[PDB]
């Protein structure tokens, strides 16, 4: 990003928008820089960016027959539901199937908290000097004014083990 | 379609493009073996993805190993069984 | 009157080093040593 | 401490083959580990575990009113334990056997314990909840009655059995330790910094 | 890479740079970290990462 100063106030707001690649976790920092007598010295600060989970592709399962209760045997269809194309991993796993096992969590339940991990700086922002609050945000500047020191049947589970192509509106029957 | 190799195209300094052992391959199924003994169900020339192929033999035997073959990405099958065997007999 | 073709060289990389009035860098230990550390002028000081 | 190696090359899901359980299995928690094998980084880590899941009959969950008993619930806590079936239907009405014990720590699976209960209560629409007092425990089966001298865990069996036919189903919970230091403070989301 | 700086767009521009494997075959390490310069007519500087 980018924007003039103006003295119609002391403060400024600017705005960002956001963007899908966002959804996880972001970070930004905000440097200017001065022009001194005889050395420059710039100024920076970062503070963390928390946002919601939302998938991009906006994948939904739902089966068609809407009824709390389904018969044994009854012929259902599932219809998926994205906004572009993608490929589905459909995987029918019983609820019974999770045992004790210190309380059997569930197979993933995380995509966004383990790919958050891609960060490499720590904490939430801010710090000492600029090398030290680029370092803790993850970052390494180039500058004349600064430097930056590294210091059978029936039935066992599972079943529908499947992958098939789906497009923008793609329904199949089992 | 599938992309298998480097992929990545180098440029060099005699103006030429060093390019590796790379391929553009598809990521549609095909008619399989054909056996005069098996019969395919359904018959059709060609097949699509996610669909799925119920081959047997004539009346009085039963296919030996999986009864049902599903069409995969493209020219691949879970099983084969490229004249491998439909039926000798099961007693 | 001259038309400049080549670039004016930048200033020199002040890394990890006190900078002074006149640009004279040197090593953050001598940072408030008592003495004459900058030898040139005593402008920073480090409040010693 | 590795048993069979498969490579495949892959759509964006890479397929594998199913892999199948050797004649003399070794129960515990497996390891999946995954590589690119040429050039790369950042190994995944699996975890599965072997054992008999043939017949769940119905899940019976424990919670209890507060996760570690405190000075507050020393002379009185109450723990609620609810059985409930697979098809999101509570269980309507089912003999529940509850055993208290206390453990050292929780890779020592095996302690003494009361010995006074053995306490029988009835499951009523798929929930319960009974009453239990520490200082009969600690003064009876502990052998020393004192809130300060036991810090180590304390393991409850709950056994459900169905009065109407003839069922069982067991729970369990790692383990509450009687700790005279309050519970620890930790920062998050708070920038350790000054504007 | 190569930028291009105009008043249009205020004399900031990003590139994007790839790490393909062009290392050594074998060694005593494949890292090599990175060594990055910067080609400009008025400055010039280098440094590892």
């Amino acid at each position: 990003g980018t924007r003039e100063k103006f003295s119609d106030a002391s403060y400024q707001s600017i705005n960002i928008p956001v963007t899908q690649n966002m959804v996880p976790s972001s970070r930004l920092l905000v440097y200017y820089i001065v022009t001194g007598e005889q050395t420059a010295e710039l100024v920076s600060d970062s503070v963390w960016l928390n946002i919601e989970e939302k998938c991009g592709n906006q994948l939904q399962v739902h089966l068609s027959p809407d009824a709390d209760a389904y018969s044994p045997g009854q012929t259902v269809s599932l219809n998926m539901a994205t906004g572009m194309d993608s490929w589905v991993a459909l995987a029918a796993v019983d609820s019974a199937v999770y045992g004790v096992q210190r309380g059997a969590k569930k197979p993933l339940e995380r995509v966004f908290q383990f790919l958050e991990k891609s960060d490499l700086g720590c904490g939430a922002g801010g710090g000492l000097n600029n090398a030290n609050v680029f370092h803790l945000a993850g970052l390494t500047f180039l500058t004349n004014a600064n430097a930056d020191d590294s210091q059978r049947s029936y039935f066992p589970e599972s079943w529908l083990w499947e992958v098939h192509l789906v497009p923008r509106r793609k329904q199949l029957q089992f | 379609y599938s992309l298998i190799g480097n992929p990545v195209a180098r440029c060099g300094e005699d103006l030429r493009w060093l390019v590796g052992e790379m391929h553009c391959q598809k990521i549609a199924c095909v008619l399989p073996v054909l056996m005069d003994g098996i019969q395919s169900h359904p018959q059709k020339p060609f097949y699509t993805v996610g669909e799925k192929v119920t081959v047997s033999c004539s009346g009085g035997m039963s296919l030996e190993g999986p009864s049902a073959f599903l069409c995969g990405s493209s020219l691949k099958w879970s099983p084969e069984m490229k004249n491998a065997r439909c039926v000798q007999k099961e007693n | 009157s001259c038309e400049p073709t080549r670039g004016c060289p930048t200033e020199e990389g002040c890394g990890e080093r006190f900078r002074c009035f006149s640009g004279q860098c040197i090593s953050k230990s001598l940072v408030c040593n008592g003495d004459s550390d900058c030898d040139e002028d005593s402008a920073d000081e480090d409040r010693c | 401490g590795e048993v069979d190696m498969v490579e495949e090359i892959d759509i964006g899901i890479i397929s594998f083959p199913d892999f199948k359980i050797p004649s003399n299995p070794r129960y515990g928690m497996w390891t999946i580990k995954a590589k690119y094998k040429e050039d790369f980084s950042t190994t995944g880590t699996a975890y599965f575990e072997v054992k008999e899941y043939v017949l769940p009959h119905f899940s019976v969950s424990i919670e209890p009113e507060y996760n570690f008993i405190g000075y507050k619930n020393f002379k009185n806590f109450e723990i609620t334990i609810k059985a409930r079936y697979f098809y999101n239907k509570v269980v309507t009405e089912a003999d529940v056997y509850i055993t208290f014990g206390i453990r050292e720590d929780l890779k020592d699976d095996q302690k003494e314990m009361m010995q006074t209960a053995m306490q029988n209560t009835m499951l009523i629409n798929g929930i319960a909840q009974v009453t239990f007092d520490s200082e009969t425990a600690v003064k009876e089966l502990s052998y020393y009655s004192l809130e300060d001298l036991n810090n180590k865990y304390l393991y409850i069996a709950v056994t459900v059995i169905e009065s109407t036919g003839g069922f069982s189903e067991e729970a369990e919970i790692p383990g509450i330790k009687y700790v005279l230091s309050p519970y620890k403070l930790n920062l998050v989301a708070t920038p350790l910094f000054l504007k | 890479g190569h930028v291009h700086l105009s008043s249009e767009n205020k004399f900031q521009n990003s590139a994007i740079l790839t790490i393909q494997p062009k290392q050594l075959p074998g060694g005593q390490n494949p890292v090599s970290y990175v060594y990055l310069e910067v080609v400009s007519k008025h400055f010039s500087k280098s440094k590892r990462m």
